[PDB]
């Protein structure tokens, strides 16, 4: 377990969980607030 | 070693290799040009006359293939004469070559005027 | 208004390119049922294109004569004419979440270069020191300025340089 | 003697090596230094031959990955029947397939690209697919949603087979060297098992399940008023109902009366005219046929008893006085390496899939698929580019053993060292042929291009200029048409409408019609011979040189894959049988987009079309403009991009970003292809000050990507950019007049 | 060996068809010819402008 | 040790002809003949292509370039120990002995070898390009 | 022919020599490094320059230097 | 010059890792040119962390 937390803990991993939280949180912005361009 | 084959080791290909007139080692570098001239010449009249610009106007066809023949043998003897210029500074000299481009100029030029005189 | 362009909300080409919107739509629209998740879809879409052009009107867009949305990027004429909201809000907003992200790598090199293992805390990273990071990351221009003004922020010329210079 | 053997429990199932990154290298598990260990960490990744010396580890190795292989092709099938049961309007398409789309992806209504959700008919919004999938499961009589559905649970508890046979054949029970050694054994079990009951058990589906339920679909009965295939195996009377040959059961398979079978296992050859696909009856006679065929094959191998051949006595015995010793070592070379199995396997791989595309376009086997003309080009111009990409990799990994597993003194006065011992003569008339192809199919091209330009078409080569007929395939197609009267009585039309005949029409639409050859074609499929033949020349000098040339003699101990050996003796530059790939990968492109565009205007403008005469989509400019570069500029390119780029504002804008995006992507390739890596580690230089200026700079050290490395993305990029290219033309092309 | 290029006999000793594009190559880069002095360079630049002017 | 000579009636390994041997160079210009003595009958690889059989005793075989001769020298040394020694042979019928030219082979330190192109400086310790502007010819900086 | 130097930053590793598809260089006696050995290189007109000696020599910067200059025969490795 | 195991500056300007700083291995006391022995955690372009420099190459910084 704590050798699956060090490969967890691996560089393309830790980049896939990365950018998921941050593709599906501007994802998520763009649905409740939709289409902004301005402020 | 050098790889055998039917192609390069066979005697009547050698026979032939040996008939052919740029091998016979003892005949005169004026008659090798005029044979391969008298044979060049007239196989290059063909394709000018029967597929070239004029190949469908009658009576020209065959005198503009001839004259497109006569200028490709004159362009022939051309590079001939400078590629011997160039390569040598009986067959393999500088007279010789001058020689041989000479009767390949005649023999092109009768084999051109043969292959019209029909 | 600015350099010619009148407001949205005054421009006739917006008008005009947003009804053209709506018309494809109800064309597209008018070949379905009426409670089916297609007319559904296509209800939420003109939904959302209403409210759309209501919010660009409402926010004081600039329109040219393609009815398009311009955007003024001069400091001082967006600030005169109200238009902070589409560069300058915008720049200042971006340049704090780009410097967050740098002085958060910059501190996460920082400290494992203290270490044996530089290069291994580079390929496997560590999850509890760089959240920590990550989250003391927020008071960045001030820690940025700070490590700027007490000559900690650059290093020397004791840096690698080439056979000329 | 031929057994089963296994090692237990060779390798411990532990997380420990997953946290060790390049374990499986003693070079890569030193360790990073600089950036070019992450890249060869994954280059070297599945390269188990460099790992270690053991054939049998390495054989384990193979085994377990090809299961994984086998689990995610599981996985994507599972997920094509999932979202064609779901997210599909598959019903609808049975109830009405020549006025509804197939369609089976659908996108979520965010940032606007809810517009790629396109009425596709049957009162659904998608994004219309290619891949054939409807037109598959039409053919399999599935009906409704609950069987994709249930097939996409059974595909799931496949790959999830698959990954724990992987697993357990790897870290449990992994078999022996010997056990892989059994060759002989290997192919009587695949030729039996394998292709033998895997067409008999088909054709016992197809008999059982598909005559039937196609057989009502044509008849015109509603699908939900058909009766289930259950209810078909269940009472024989139905099936008597349709054909009465069901009604006498197998007695006339055991009594060997086959005649009274013809009802469903027929000879009929064309297309349905109702449907125009295959004959179902037909196909399932053919798959009987092959069925008994291959199940004959697969007994020829001696294994654990006396009767059967030797596949090493069969190699030994077959010498001549021209060849020498001929095929002996032989056996021995392919039952000790994997890369010359893999080379000969992907080359008869590659070559089987563009026959696969050639018949499936002629033939047309499954129902309503030649009327979708979207799915015919997309599957003949996908099958052609995955068979052209495993031909490559044959040259690949041909060259491969060539440098890794040749040893002369098991291999001595042999068919291959003699093939070595002439490749000068070998390359040098194949090098002469590719000038001679290249010269007169191009010539007459750029003849025709300025004869045109002069104002002179009457000297052109064309139909009505300077004809060049193809009369050698005129004649065998005049002989294909007229076979089903002499050479094959029992046949009541030709195999293949292409050959000449009628018309098969089926909604208004052109499912095949004759197709005429004539200069245009004449000088296209020279363009493709002369195509093929450089590819060929670039890959067989690629792996004949591969050991050694007068260039580089010790070629071999520089590897397979190296960049050059400096710039010494003129300049070794691309050198290596790697860097002949490289090179064979363009040539490659270059040939197959000629076929694909080949394929797409002949139909267009010969075959396809409505049905009033016919219509053609093109209006048949085939003939008189394919025989100039600018009339394929003109008439094809510019002319039928017309579809991709005015695709905004529609369903379709998605294959115009991808037009765009893969123009960028090409054109950014340029720069890998076209540069170097010393530029470029030096401008790394550069930006590493900064970064140490500024304490940023990283203790992986930033370098430049290796020479060859440079040349693999160029490659890469450049392929995906063009064929993402021709992708989207051709879909928005013939999806927007289809 | 070989006249051309006469400018350089390291390029007039190669026995290749190499020979032919360095000698087109480097005609014009008087600074790197056999014997050239800085006066001599001067002089054929003032001459190779004047036929530029020509 | 003294400079051997070349024995053209060395009876040659067995092998049934390549295309990839000697060409007009051999007849006009030069070409090189390796010799060695083998201690038993042992395939081997032809550095032009190809496998060859080694006989037992002396083997003679003449290669094009020079690099074909250290290559068949570097497989003969490292993979079966043998010994050879190459020369250079023009069609006048001079013969040229070289490798190992001192007889012992030059990856190890012989009393006698004079240096030759030894620069008794650092490479950056070299001048600029100004200073050897305007020589007889083009010179890098290291020439001096 | 290609210019070949040594320089004495030689530490007498035999790399060069080892790795050379040519026999150019060879290692003389020295005094200069504690290996009491130097490169040399006698044979330059046998000289290619694939700077394979380049490669194999491990000193920072380079002690083995080929500057590629005119061509013959012999250094355009032409079996021809 | 320096002892081992000390860290030192190299001043050659032609070494990858001139301006830095590395480890002594040793010092030989021969008349050998270049005989401080300095390693550096960080390979070159060559993948080599060794290199021999001189008393006036390498300053105990
Ligand atoms: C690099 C140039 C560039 C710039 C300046 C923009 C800017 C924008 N894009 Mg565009 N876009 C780009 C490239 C760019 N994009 C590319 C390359 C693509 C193809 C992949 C797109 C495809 C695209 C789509 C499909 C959409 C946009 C949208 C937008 C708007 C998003 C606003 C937002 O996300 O909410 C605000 C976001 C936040 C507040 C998140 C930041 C969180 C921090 C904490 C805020 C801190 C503030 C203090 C914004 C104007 C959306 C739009 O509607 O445009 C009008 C939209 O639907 N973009
Ligand atoms: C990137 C370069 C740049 C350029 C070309 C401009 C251009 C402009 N600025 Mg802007 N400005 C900029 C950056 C720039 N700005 C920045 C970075 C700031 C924040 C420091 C400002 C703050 C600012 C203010 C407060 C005002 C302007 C104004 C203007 C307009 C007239 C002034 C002028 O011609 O000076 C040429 C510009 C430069 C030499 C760049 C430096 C800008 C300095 C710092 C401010 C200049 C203000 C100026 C003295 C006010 C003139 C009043 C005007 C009625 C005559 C002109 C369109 C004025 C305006 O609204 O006009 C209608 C105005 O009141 N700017
Ligand atoms: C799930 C339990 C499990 C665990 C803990 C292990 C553990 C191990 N395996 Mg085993 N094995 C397993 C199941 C498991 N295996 C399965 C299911 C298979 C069949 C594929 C195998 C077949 C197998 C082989 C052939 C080998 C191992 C080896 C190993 C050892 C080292 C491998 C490693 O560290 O890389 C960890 C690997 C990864 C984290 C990558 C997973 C790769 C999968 C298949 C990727 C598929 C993703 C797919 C392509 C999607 C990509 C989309 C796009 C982004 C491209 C380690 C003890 C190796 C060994 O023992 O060497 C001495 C070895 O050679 N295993
Ligand atoms: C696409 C199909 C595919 C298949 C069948 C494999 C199979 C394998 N990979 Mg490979 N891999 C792939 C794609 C694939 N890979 C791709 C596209 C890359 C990026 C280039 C890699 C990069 C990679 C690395 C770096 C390593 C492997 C390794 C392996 C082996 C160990 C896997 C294991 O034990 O985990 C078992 C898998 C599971 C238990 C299920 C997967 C679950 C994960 C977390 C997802 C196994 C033979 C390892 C190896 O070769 O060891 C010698 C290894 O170190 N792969
Ligand atoms: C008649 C029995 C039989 C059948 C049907 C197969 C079928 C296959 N073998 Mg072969 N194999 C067999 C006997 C058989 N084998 C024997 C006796 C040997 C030893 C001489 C081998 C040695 C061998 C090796 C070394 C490899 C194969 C591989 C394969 C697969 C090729 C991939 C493919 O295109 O299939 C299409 C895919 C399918 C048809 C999917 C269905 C597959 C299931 C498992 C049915 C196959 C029957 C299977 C043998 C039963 C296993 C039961 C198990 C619980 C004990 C294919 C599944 C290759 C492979 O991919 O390994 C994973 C491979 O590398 N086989
Ligand atoms: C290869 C695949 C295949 C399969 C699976 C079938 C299957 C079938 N066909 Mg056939 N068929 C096929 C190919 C196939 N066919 C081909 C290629 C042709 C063309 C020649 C035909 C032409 C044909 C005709 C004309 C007819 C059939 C019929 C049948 C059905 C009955 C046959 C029978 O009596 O078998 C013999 C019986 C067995 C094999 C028994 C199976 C063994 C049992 C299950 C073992 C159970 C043991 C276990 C211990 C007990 C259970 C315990 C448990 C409950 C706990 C059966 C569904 C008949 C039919 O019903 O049509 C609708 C029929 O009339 N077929
Ligand atoms: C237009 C693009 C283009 C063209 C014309 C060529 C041409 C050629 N390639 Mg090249 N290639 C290309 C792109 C191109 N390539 C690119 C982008 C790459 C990078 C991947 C390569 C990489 C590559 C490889 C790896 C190989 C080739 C080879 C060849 C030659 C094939 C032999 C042949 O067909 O002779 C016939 C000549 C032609 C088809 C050229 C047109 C001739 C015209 C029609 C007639 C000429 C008469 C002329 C008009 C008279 C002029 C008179 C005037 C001077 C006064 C041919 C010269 C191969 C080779 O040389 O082996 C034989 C080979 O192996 N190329
Ligand atoms: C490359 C392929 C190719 C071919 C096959 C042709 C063919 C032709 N051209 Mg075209 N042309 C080409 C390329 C080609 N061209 C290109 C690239 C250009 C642009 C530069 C042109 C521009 C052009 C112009 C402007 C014209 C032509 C014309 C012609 C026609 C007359 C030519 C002629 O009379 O030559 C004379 C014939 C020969 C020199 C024959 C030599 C070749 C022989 C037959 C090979 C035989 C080898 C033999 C089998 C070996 C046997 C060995 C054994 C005995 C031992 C002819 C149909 C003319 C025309 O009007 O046509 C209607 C014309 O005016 N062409
Ligand atoms: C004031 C004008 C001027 C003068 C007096 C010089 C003088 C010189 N230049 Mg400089 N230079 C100039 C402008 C000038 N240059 C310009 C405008 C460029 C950008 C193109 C350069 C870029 C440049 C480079 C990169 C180099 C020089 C070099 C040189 C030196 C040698 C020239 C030589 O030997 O090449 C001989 C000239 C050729 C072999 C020309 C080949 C033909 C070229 C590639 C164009 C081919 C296109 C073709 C004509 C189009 C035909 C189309 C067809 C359909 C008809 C000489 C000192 C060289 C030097 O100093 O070496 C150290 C050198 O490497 N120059
Ligand atoms: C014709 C080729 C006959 C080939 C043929 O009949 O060979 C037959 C000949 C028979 O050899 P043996 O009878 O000794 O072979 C015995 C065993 O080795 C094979 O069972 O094989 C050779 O001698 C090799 C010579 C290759 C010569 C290569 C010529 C290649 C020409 C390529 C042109 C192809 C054009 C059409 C392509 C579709």
């Amino acid at each position: 377990m704590k050798d699956f937390t060090t490969y967890l803990s691996t560089a393309p991993v830790i980049a896939t969980i990365w950018f998921t939280f941050t593709a599906g949180l501007l994802i998520e912005i763009n649905r409740y607030f939709p289409d902004p361009l301005v402020f | 070693g050098m790889l055998e084959t039917p192609v390069t080791s066979a005697p009547i290909v050698a026979t032939y290799l040996s008939n052919l007139p740029a091998y016979r080692t003892g005949v005169a570098p004026v008659l090798r040009g005029v044979e391969i001239g008298l044979a060049h010449g007239f196989l290059l009249a063909g394709p000018f006359i029967k597929l070239g610009p004029l190949r469908n106007v009658p009576e020209t066809a065959e005198i503009a293939g001839s004259l497109s023949a006569a200028g490709l043998v004159l362009i022939l003897a051309l590079c001939l004469s400078i590629y011997g210029s160039a390569q040598f500074q009986p067959l393999f000299s500088a007279d010789g070559w001058s020689e041989f481009a000479a009767g390949f100029l005649v023999g092109g030029e009768a084999g051109v005027a043969w292959a019209y005189v029909c | 208004d600015i350099a010619g362009l009148t407001p949205c909300s005054e421009s006739k080409a917006y008008a005009k390119l947003e009804k053209k919107e709506l018309k494809t739509l109800e064309k597209r629209l008018k070949q379905y049922e009426a409670d089916s998740a297609p007319a559904v879809a296509l209800k939420a879409t003109m939904e959302r294109t209403k409210a759309r052009f209501a919010n660009y009107a409402k926010a004081g867009l600039l329109c040219g004569n393609d009815g398009l949305p311009h955007l003024i990027a001069d400091p001082g004429l967006a600030l005169k004419y109200g238009h902070a909201g589409e560069v300058f809000i915008p720049t200042f907003g971006f340049l704090y979440v780009a410097g967050y992200i740098g002085y958060v790598g910059r501190q996460y090199l920082i400290a494992v270069k203290g270490e044996a293992k530089p290069t291994d805390k580079e390929i496997i990273i560590d999850v509890p020191l760089a959240t920590k990071l990550a989250w003391q990351g927020a008071g960045w221009p001030l820690a940025a300025v700070q490590e700027l003004q007490r000559g900690t922020l650059l290093e020397k010329e004791e840096n690698i340089t080439v056979s000329p210079r | 003697k031929v057994k089963i053997a296994v090692d237990r429990n060779p390798v411990e199932t532990s997380f420990e090596k997953w946290a060790k990154p390049g374990h499986f290298s003693r070079t890569l598990s030193k360790g990073p230094n600089t950036t070019t260990w992450i890249w060869n960490l994954h280059a070297d990744a599945h390269d188990f031959d460099s790992h270690t010396s053991d054939l049998e580890e390495i054989s384990r190795k193979v085994f377990s990955a090809h299961f994984g292989q086998l689990g995610i092709i599981f996985i994507w099938l599972s997920g094509m029947y999932f979202h064609g049961a779901r997210f599909s309007n598959y019903e609808a398409w049975l109830s009405d397939p020549t006025h509804i789309k197939p369609s089976a992806q659908v996108v979520w209504p965010i940032v606007g690209q809810e517009i790629l959700n396109g009425d596709v008919g049957g009162g659904f919004q998608g994004i219309q697919i290619t891949s054939g999938f409807f037109q598959l499961w039409r053919a399999s009589g599935i009906t409704s949603e609950l069987q994709l559905y249930t097939t996409a649970i059974g595909g799931l508890v496949m790959a999830a087979a698959m990954f724990f046979a992987g697993w357990f054949h790897y870290h449990k029970a992994a078999p022996k060297l010997e056990w892989f050694q059994n060759v002989e054994s290997m192919l009587n079990h695949h030729l039996g098992g394998l292709l033998g009951l895997g067409s008999l058990a088909w054709a016992g589906h197809q008999i059982h399940v598909s005559l039937p339920v196609n057989k009502l679909l044509d008849a015109g009965v509603d699908p939900k008023e058909i009766p289930l295939p259950h209810d078909l195996l269940l009472n024989r009377a139905i099936m008597a109902d349709l054909y009465p040959s069901f009604a006498k059961g197998i007695a006339p398979f055991f009594t060997l009366n086959w005649s009274e079978y013809s009802d469903f296992l027929t000879f009929k050859g064309g297309l349905n005219p109702v449907t125009g696909g295959l004959w179902l009856s037909d196909t399932a006679h053919h798959h009987v046929a092959i069925a008994v065929l291959f199940l004959v094959a697969g007994h020829m191998y001696r294994t654990n008893w006396g009767i059967g051949h030797s596949m090493k006595e069969i190699l030994e015995a077959h010498r001549g006085p021209f060849t020498g010793e001929g095929h002996v070592g032989l056996y021995e070379i392919l039952t000790t390496s994997w890369h010359a199995q893999l080379a000969i396997n992907l080359a008869l791989f590659g070559s089987l899939s563009i026959i696969v595309a050639h018949h499936m376009y002629a033939m047309p086997p499954y129902p309503y698929l030649a009327t979708d003309y979207g799915t015919q080009l997309s599957l003949f111009t996908h099958h052609t580019w995955i068979g052209g990409f495993c031909i490559v990799g044959a040259g690949a990994h041909a060259a491969i053993f060539m440098v890794r597993d040749y040893d002369p003194t098991n291999n001595y006065n042999n068919l291959l060292d003699r093939v070595i011992r002439h490749r000068d003569a070998i390359i040098s008339h194949l090098n002469w042929v590719c000038i001679f192809l290249g010269f007169h199919s191009f010539g007459l091209y750029i003849h025709n291009d300025t004869m045109s330009a002069l104002g002179r078409p009457q000297d052109m080569f064309s139909d009505t200029a300077i004809q060049l007929q193809p009369v050698f395939a005129q004649w065998i197609q005049n002989t294909h048409f007229l076979a089903p009267q002499l050479t094959a009585p029992n046949a009541l039309a030709a195999t293949s409408l292409t050959w000449g005949g009628d018309l098969v029409a089926v909604g208004g639409k052109v499912a095949m019609m004759p197709i005429s050859l004539g200069t245009s074609d004449f000088m296209v499929h020279h363009i493709h011979a002369f195509t093929i033949h450089v590819t060929v020349l670039i890959l067989l000098k690629g792996v004949l040189f591969a050991r050694s040339s007068r260039l580089i003699p010790d070629k071999a101990n520089l590897g397979f894959r190296f960049p050059c050996d400096g710039p010494g003796r003129g300049g070794t530059c691309q050198v290596s049988a790697w860097d002949h790939v490289f090179l064979g990968l363009f040539w490659m492109y270059n040939s197959l987009s000629i076929v694909i565009f080949h394929f797409s205007w002949k139909m267009q403008s010969d075959v396809w079309g409505t049905v009033t005469g016919v219509s053609h989509i093109t209006g048949g400019n085939f003939a008189q403009s394919a025989n100039t570069i600018n009339g394929w500029l003109r008439d094809f390119l510019w002319a039928q991009s017309s579809q991709v780029i005015q695709s905004y504002g529609s369903a379709l804008s998605a294959y115009g970003l991808i037009f765009l995006g893969a123009h960028f992507v090409w054109a950014f390739s340029l720069m890998f292809l076209f540069s170097g890596r010393g530029y470029w580690q030096e401008l790394i230089e550069s930006i590493v000050w900064a970064h140490n200026k500024l304490k940023v700079a990283p203790a992986i050290q930033p370098r430049a990507l290796s020479i060859t490395q440079g040349r693999a993305v160029g490659v890469a990029h450049y392929l995906l950019g063009g064929i993402a290219t021709t992708w989207s033309f051709f879909l928005a092309r013939i999806i927007s007049v289809g | 060996h070989k006249l051309f290029p006469k400018f350089s006999q390291g390029l007039a000793q190669d026995p290749t068809t190499r020979r032919i594009w360095y000698g087109l190559a480097m005609a014009h880069d008087f600074e790197s010819h056999d014997g050239m002095t800085e006066e001599n360079l001067y002089q054929k630049i003032f001459a190779s402008h004047f036929g530029q002017l020509s | 040790w003294t400079v051997p000579t070349l024995n053209p009636d060395t009876p040659s390994p067995i092998f049934g002809g390549s295309t990839g041997g000697l060409l007009r160079k051999a007849q006009t210009e030069e070409f090189y003949v390796i010799t060695w003595e083998a201690k038993k009958e042992q395939i081997f690889e032809m550095p032009t292509g190809g496998a060859a059989i080694m006989r037992q005793g002396p083997n003679l075989l003449k290669f094009g370039k020079k690099e074909q001769c250290l290559a068949l020298t570097t497989q003969l040394r490292n993979k079966f120990k043998l010994t050879p020694c190459f020369y250079r042979v023009f069609p006048d019928g001079k013969v040229q002995y070289l490798h190992p030219a001192d007889g012992v082979y030059p990856e190890k330190v012989n009393a006698g070898r004079v240096g030759a192109n030894q620069n008794m400086r650092r490479i950056g310790q070299n001048v600029n390009p100004i200073k050897v502007k305007f020589s007889g010819r083009m010179m890098s900086p290291a020439e001096i | 022919a290609h210019i070949v130097k040594i320089y004495d930053t030689c530490i007498g590793c035999t790399q060069c020599v080892r790795a050379c598809p040519l026999d150019v260089l060879e290692m003389v006696p020295w005094d200069g490094c504690k290996a009491s050995q130097m490169a040399s290189a006698p044979r330059t007109e046998d000289c290619v320059g694939c700077k394979r000696c380049e490669t194999a020599c491990p000193t920072d910067f380079l002690s083995v230097r080929v500057y590629l200059g005119s061509e013959s025969t012999r250094s355009m490795g032409l079996s021809y | 010059g320096p002892k081992r195991g000390s860290l030192v500056k190299i001043l050659r300007p032609e070494s990858y890792w001139f301006n830095q700083v590395g480890k002594v291995v040793s010092v030989d006391q021969s008349g050998v040119r270049y005989p401080v022995v300095v390693r550096f955690e960080n390979q070159n372009y060559a993948g080599v962390t060794t290199n021999n420099y001189a008393l006036d190459e390498v300053v105990a910084a």
